[PDB]
């Protein structure tokens, strides 16, 4: 039995504004490449050949940007199944063109491009599979999914999961998910049917990995009334039963709002998923070719480090970047291109693309992008967000919340840039 | 000699008994020293039924009919020198009195129970502490997890027919703060106030907990169903030199004719058969009798039972005390 | 009177001197539960004790002197008897009922020593409810003065100690490297402390739950890879059980190596014991006399994969776990405790004074 | 201390070339996630492989016998042509 | 061939990789008494071990190459097995029998492995009689190049090093160390030699005496009082059997504890090897290919009241004694050889540059 997955790019139960204007959700560099390409190698890190990403947006960048990779061409073991947005809209008609084109034998992997992770996942596949051959097709699915605290910075409360399982035959009996609730409370109807008992479990967070066999297809296609997969097991729930497999170590969790963004992208660098260590060189960039050193620095090559700059805890540079003096950056990265001036002060700065910072400027807990010559003291606080060419200057500040851009009615500006407000 | 011990009366006593009362298992197994500080209040008459069980020193004090346990305990509380052992008299299990009472200092539960594998009990990971027990009288919408006991115990096992065994150990912190705040009687269902977390007993968190035994069966108020078929430690008695019982509770000076054998079956005081006592599977009660003929075959014959002469009666609760000659009773049971 | 416990599993081809216990059965399984002749603060102890819950280093005495608080005042007296010498006979049978149920450590000899003295001190010339009283009080200055005395003078000294700049390590097993990195703290200095540790306790996890609650950067590391914890750390400390009549560090295994590979570098030790802890018995080295845990502790897991499931299958694969260690007193550089800062070899001098002198 | 060290595993490499001399892998090794909330600022980190100074071992068990632990320039005079060993 | 040699009495729990011997019985009570079982230079050469006769530093060499020339020189060429390998495999009896005599120096392996490649060195299709006299030609000139021209060029060499008034120690008994000694004394030089033995052979006498006798001043002074010459000892020739290829050398139970006694006030030790001695099997610990003699040598004259008589009668008291040893490379750093003064742990690359390249 051959293994192939599909690889859907967005759900639109959507979070990320206005980062998917010009850029899209899927295309959003963590450590200075594409996205895509983490979770590609978390699909080519297990063992499968053919994989299909469906593509809805602007088929013009993720052509271009799917023309220079080196599986472009099948030389290593994948190619990779690209198609061009008619009609597309979520993972719904996902699900009904891959039972309508039918491009499905049996077991493949059901994960949105936004999961990056380290799971090799061929154990409680084959375990499924042992579950599939005795006992008659009742049990439809299994679902992998993390044991953890009930406090993490990746169980933020928007995917916090409770389920309720038995133990020896692992089969779940409620997906009760707390976006909001405080009192629980579960059916005592399907406890008289267990008498030997039955856990509770809320050490859990979704890895969005699981695998599915098409029957999942029948009971997508047949039953129009579920659309996302959260009412979907719940409408299996209350009817097949589905099941559940509590794996140890390794991790992931899909990247949903940028609190994911942030804690993501100070894991992969406080490194709890290796082989993925962006030293690796996925891509065939040379530009991105970078050297690990103590306490989990990278410099890139010609990097020009400011003298004096201080770097203690997970940081980056880039190719061609030029930083400054007086630079005590923590837990952060920066990106190509960067001429990020003297005695600028950063911390947990995601820099994008082609910025050149001007001289004397606290940064801080910022995301920002391409061609953006950033100004003096623009002193920030958490989880504020410049975006995509806008230019502030001699310090416009921001509060906690900055939903702003270079666009008119998304941003907190006009035509212009940010220079007055 | 501090924790006492106290003995309650009812639920749902003494009813299934041929002979003996087989609560021995308890009162052979501790009771060397043992077992000193014991209070009777059970079922004036209830100073005569335990003339019988060697007890060192008793306290036999009566308690009205109804039996709030709470107001069991109301009745003799300043006698209550020090901690409470209540075992009720509704109670055969054989399980080792010693750990039951030494997870009672594990980390010194203010309340501890003994439960044994509808009516639901929580309990954590390691089977040590029970969180919440409850049964249908207070649920008829389904159950409630609260936030935090999910937020700090994640991992919790869940029961539903785990059945009582009625030992429960108890501390008097606990009964000076709730006896006297009267709203709470019922002390099998003061359980459900364990009154811990954020919602007095706790008069300022508390401890409570059970061992979940794995050998013997529950209490029994009125089955025999394993207690008239309880391997007590035939013992001491005589036979007709052919009673080949199946190591059967024979109740000596009996009343044995030709092969009076009554197998894996209680034949308890004057068990009198003028003929063939086969294996009953049943309990031949004090002064019961199927003599000249016994169709003993399943039929309980409980106190003072009269059914002989060809006793047709199978798979019921014969006749108790009632005088049936020619008894041809049924699979139901037979008149009181 | 007291029965014995047994041997659990194959014993260590050198130590035929000290027994194996097991917390899957009790001594408390053979006796009668109405606790005739031993009483029931002392088996709540022993008890308590068998499960390993407190185990800490000043833990472990301030439960047994609060227990026996609550033992010696709720006697009653005999009759046509000696007052005080009817006492610490009849404390022999309790004290040895407490070596039977887990062997004791230098602390609780302290304590046994201490009343064995104060009730050879407090004579019977007096009425019993008074010499109960003072018992009470003297026991109660005993642990107030000692340990919270001690507690805040090391606190303040290794306060003056404890310098910026300085990224510190620990290893860390008591209540007093948790307290003096606290309120090291809360005086705003600016450290930056790695912990590291070891199964079968795994004795990280104490003072990671009090120095993050208590809010300081960090990293985590652990005792195989502690050379890489060579070349930048600049400083380190260490809470040892006892130390002995030597300037012998004893403590928890944990503690020898860290030493000499930072003296790999020349970053000397600190070690933080006042003056309770310390003892009359002398031992050498590191096999003379310690205890030994359920040896069954050990165990790794990879998923299913657990590598030493049944270790008696072949008749002598055979493992056990030593508790107490002992380096030589000739590279621990510093005591820290109430009388000063006592560097390594003067120990027993500070021993000496506080002995009805 | 004897060392056992075939004489394929023999590297001409030296200390200095960059870092990544050791490997650093995922931390969960030392870690689990059970333990409450205090894992979201402490920065673990191990690496897989030390490194310990050539002065200190005593002698090898090798393919060709016994060397002593500076010996080893001669094999690597032999073995290696060192204009080709930057390659 | 040859049956082996009896134990006697008993033995330490560590050796029972070794044997003992005794000289009370030998090997030639029972065998083939006129030798043509084996040749008769070797049960020659293995009964005057068996009392000690030769026991020299390179004299043990020189004694079984005169066994082995007597061996070859009166050789009987058999058909039917060929020209030149008949005589390596016979010789194996030859080797293991004085390995089962008292074992081998590592000379003596040296002087194996020369031979050995020199009669591959001539096989078949010469004529037996002028190859075995071109095989005595081969082996005098290589015993006379490399022991006596390796012996009078480190001669010139230490004399070039030694100069006036170098009080230097031998632990004596070799033909080097007592011969740099006497032949830089008799061309114009002055240094007190001073001697050191010890127990059971209680040999520096070949050494002392031919000093005394070559006219040079002597002191004296045994090794279990080695540290009243700790102070004064300006330098040290160390008499060694062999040299290894770690950097150590190789020689008697009292050439172990003045090597670190003299490495603790750097006085630097000399070792005298020359290009003969440089071995190949490299050892580290010193209980692993080390002899032990006869273990009833070491009684006590004190009247007749010996402690060491009937040792058998009483249950478990034994004895033992070593015979060689080896130090680390540590101590040990300039040896004496031919080319020039090699240092220790650079020995072996002389070892390669005369071995067929």
């Amino acid at each position: 039995p051959p293994l192939q997955a599909v690889l859907v790019a967005d759900s639109f139960d959507r979070r990320f504004f206005p980062i998917s204007k010009d850029q899209p959700r899927v295309l959003l560099p963590l450590a200075n490449v594409a996205l895509i390409d983490y979770t590609l190698e978390f699909l080519t890190a297990t063992g499968v050949q053919e994989t299909f990403v469906f593509c809805c947006w602007k088929a013009a960048q993720i052509k271009e940007h799917l023309l220079k990779s080196k599986w472009c061409r099948p030389t290593s073991l994948n190619v990779v199944r690209i198609i061009t947005s008619e009609l597309y809209r979520s993972l719904g008609d996902v699900l009904r063109d891959v039972d309508a084109k039918a491009l499905v034998r049996s077991d493949f992997l059901l994960v949105y491009g936004d999961v990056i992770s380290n799971i090799n996942i061929t154990r409680a596949l084959e375990e499924h599979r042992l579950r599939r051959k005795l006992e008659k097709n009742v049990s439809v699915m299994t679902m992998i999914f993390k044991e953890s605290s009930p406090s993490h910075p990746t169980r933020c409360h928007e995917d916090n999961v409770v389920v309720a399982v038995d133990s020896t035959t692992n089969r779940v009996l409620h997906f009760q998910k707390t976006q909001g609730l405080r009192r629980f409370a579960f059916p005592l109807s399907l406890f008289q049917g267990s008498s030997d008992g039955v856990e509770v479990r809320y050490d859990l967070l979704d890895c969005h990995i699981s695998i599915c066999s098409p029957q999942v297809a029948q009971l997508f296609t047949d039953n129009f009334d579920y659309q996302t997969r959260d009412d979907f097991v719940r409408g299996l729930l209350v009817n097949n039963q589905i099941h559940m497999h509590v794996t140890a170590k390794e991790y992931g969790a899909r990247v949903s709002n940028l609190h994911m963004y942030s804690a993501v992208c100070a894991d992969v660098i406080r490194r709890w998923v290796y082989p993925l260590t962006p030293e690796a060189n996925f891509t065939d960039s040379t530009t991105q070719s970078c050297t690990h050193s103590r306490h989990n620095i990278y410099r890139g090559p010609e990097v020009s480090l400011g003298h004096g700059s201080i770097l203690e805890e997970n940081v980056l540079l880039g190719s061609g970047t030029v930083i400054g003096s007086n630079c005590f950056i923590t837990n952060s990265v920066i990106g190509p291109g960067c001429h990020i001036g003297d005695n600028v002060v950063l911390d947990q700065t995601y820099l994008w693309q082609g910025v050149r910072v001007a001289a004397g400027a606290q940064i801080h807990q910022s995301l920002l992008c391409d061609n953006a010559e950033v100004k003096e003291r623009v002193t920030l606080k958490p989880r504020s967000v410049l975006t995509s060419q806008v230019v502030v200057g001699p310090n416009i500040t921001l509060p906690e919340g900055s939903v702003i851009s270079l666009h008119p009615p998304d941003a907190e500006e006009d035509e212009d840039d940010g220079e007055f407000s | 000699m501090e924790f006492q011990a106290v003995v309650m009366a009812v639920g749902g006593p003494l009813l299934p008994v041929g002979n003996k009362p087989l609560i021995w298992y308890p009162l052979n197994l501790l009771e060397r020293v043992g077992f000193e500080e014991v209070i009777v209040v059970t079922t004036k008459a209830l100073c005569a039924e335990f003339k019988m069980k060697m007890k060192p020193d008793i306290v036999c004090i009566p308690d009205d009919a109804d039996m709030g346990t709470a107001d069991s305990l109301r009745y003799i509380y300043p006698k209550l020198k020090t901690d409470v052992l209540v075992l009720s008299c509704d109670l055969i299990t054989d399980v080792a009195l010693h750990e039951v009472v030494d997870l009672f200092r594990a980390y010194d539960a203010s309340l501890a129970m003994l439960m044994r594998k509808r009516d639901f009990i929580g309990v954590d990971s390691t089977g040590k502490r029970l969180l919440f027990m409850a049964n249908e009288a207070d649920l008829d919408e389904e159950l409630v997890i609260k936030g935090s006991i999910l937020q700090k115990h994640p991992r919790i096992r869940f029961h539903t027919g785990l059945v009582d065994a009625h030992l429960y150990c108890l501390k008097k912190y606990i009964v000076d703060f709730l006896m006297e705040n009267g709203s709470i009687t019922s002390i099998r269902s003061e359980l459900i106030p364990y009154l811990v977390r954020k919602q007095s007993a706790s008069s300022q968190s508390l401890d409570i907990y059970s061992f979940i035994t794995l050998n013997l069966a529950p209490y029994d108020a009125c089955w025999n169903a394993c207690r008239g078929d309880r391997w007590e430690d035939s013992s001491a008695q005589i036979v007709s030199k052919h009673l080949v019982g199946v190591d059967s509770l024979i109740g000596p000076e009996t009343q044995i004719g030709e092969k009076s054998s009554i197998k894996r079956s209680v034949i308890g005081s004057s068990c009198l058969i003028k003929d063939r006592v086969t294996i009953t599977n049943c309990l031949l009660m004090n002064s019961v009798t199927v003599e000249e003929g016994s169709n003993i075959q399943g039929s309980v014959i409980c106190n003072n039972a009269v059914i002989e002469k060809g006793a047709d009666i199978k798979d019921c609760l014969i006749g108790s005390g009632q005088r049936i000659e020619a008894k041809a009773k049924r699979v139901n049971e037979v008149i009181v | 009177q007291v029965p014995t416990r047994k041997d659990y599993g194959s014993k260590v081809s050198l130590f035929s001197h000290l027994p194996q216990y097991s917390r899957q059965n009790s001594l408390t399984q053979f006796m009668s539960i109405p606790s005739s002749v031993i009483h029931p603060a002392m088996v709540r102890l022993g008890l308590q004790y068998s499960q390993g819950l407190v185990s800490g280093s000043n833990a472990r005495c301030i439960a047994l002197l609060r227990a026996l608080q609550q033992v010696i005042q709720d006697y009653t007296t005999p009759p046509n008897e000696e007052l005080s010498r009817d006492l610490v006979n009849k404390l022999k049978p309790y004290m040895s009922f407490l070596t039977q149920c887990r062997p004791l450590s230098a602390s609780m000899h302290n304590a046994i020593k201490f009343l064995n003295k104060e009730i050879t001190s407090v004579g019977s010339s007096k009425r019993e409810e008074e010499a109960k009283s003072e018992l009470r009080a003297a026991i109660d200055r005993y642990v107030q003065e000692k340990i919270v005395l001690a507690a805040q003078a090391i606190s303040r000294f290794a306060y003056q100690k404890i310098s910026n700049g300085d990224v510190i390590l620990v290893y860390g097993c008591s209540s007093l490297v948790s307290r003096i990195l606290q309120e090291a703290w809360t005086e705003g200095r600016r450290f930056r402390v790695v912990v590291v540790d070891s199964r079968p306790w795994l004795e990280g996890r104490h003072t990671l739950r009090s120095l993050v609650h208590a809010g300081v950067p960090a990293s985590y590391l652990l005792i195989p890879a502690a050379s890489y914890v060579l070349p930048e750390v600049s400083k380190v400390l260490l809470g040892a059980h006892a130390l002995l009549a030597n300037g012998s560090v004893m403590s928890r295994v944990g503690t020898a190596q860290l030493a000499l590979v930072a003296r790999a570098h020349n970053v000397p030790v600190l070690v933080c014991c006042e003056t309770y802890k310390f003892c009359e018995r002398v031992q050498t080295d590191a096999f003379v006399s310690n205890e030994l845990d359920d040896p069954d502790d050990l165990q790794c897991k990879r998923g299913e994969h657990v590598a030493l499931a049944n270790w008696q299958n072949h008749a002598s694969l055979r493992l056990l776990n030593l508790v107490y260690d002992v380096t030589p007193p000739e590279l621990v550089d510093l005591v820290i405790t109430e009388l000063g800062m006592i560097p390594c070899s003067s120990v027993p001098v500070v021993l000496r004074v506080k002995s009805s002198d | 201390l004897i060392v056992c060290a075939p004489m394929f595993k023999l590297s001409p490499q030296f200390p200095n070339e960059e870092d990544s001399f050791h490997k650093f892998v995922a931390p969960e090794e030392v870690l689990p996630f059970t333990e409450g909330d205090i894992l979201e600022k402490v920065s673990v980190h191990c690496p897989v492989f030390d490194y310990v100074p050539p002065e200190l071992i005593t002698l090898f068990i090798s393919n060709i016998g016994g060397n002593a632990p500076s010996y080893i320039y001669r094999l690597m005079s032999e073995l290696y042509h060192p204009d080709d060993h930057v390659l």
